[PDB]
């Protein structure tokens, strides 16, 4: 799926975003040993 | 897509195009019960771990594999089998899965 101003998105980066809900990256930990998925 | 062996269709089997040899994690062959009527398989993941079961004969299952991935598998799918051997007109069979 695309990218959906309209269609903006988190502007900036997760790292330092107000809006996470809109946000398709989601910040997750890992568990039991596992690499970083990005 | 595949194709069964016995009475092939028109077509080929086509899933992967590889010009090379990938790089493999596994790779290894088993032989299974031809006269069997039901095959079972239990497959699911544990700490990065994908574990794998299989029996021929009886309802109960037993131990095949393991294989190490530090992925987390998301999907499965499974392909349709197009030949000229599971159709009406023809004996009567079909697949189930
Ligand atoms: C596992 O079995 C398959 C199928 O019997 C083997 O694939 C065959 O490999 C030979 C040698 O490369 C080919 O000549 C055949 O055409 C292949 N058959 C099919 C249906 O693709 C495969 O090599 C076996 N794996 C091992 C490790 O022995
Ligand atoms: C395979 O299955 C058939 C029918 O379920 C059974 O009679 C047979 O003992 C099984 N084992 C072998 C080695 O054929």
């Amino acid at each position: 799926k695309y990218r959906h101003w309209c269609r903006c998105s988190c502007l900036p980066d997760p790292i330092s975003t107000y809006s996470p809900n809109t946000c398709p990256q989601k910040k997750v930990v890992v568990g039991i040993g596992e690499h970083c998925p990005g | 897509h595949t194709v069964c062996k016995s009475k092939g269709s028109i077509r080929n089997e086509s899933w992967h195009i590889d010009s090379s040899e990938p790089l493999c994690l596994f790779k290894k062959n088993f032989t299974y019960n031809v006269s069997a009527d039901w095959l079972y398989f239990h497959f699911y993941q544990e700490r990065g771990v994908f574990y794998a079961y299989y029996a021929d004969v009886g309802m109960p299952t037993t131990f095949l594999f393991s294989l190490y991935l530090g992925t987390i598998l998301s999907h499965y799918y499974v392909m349709p089998l197009t030949c000229n051997a599971i159709s009406s007109n023809t004996d009567n069979e079909t697949l189930e899965y």
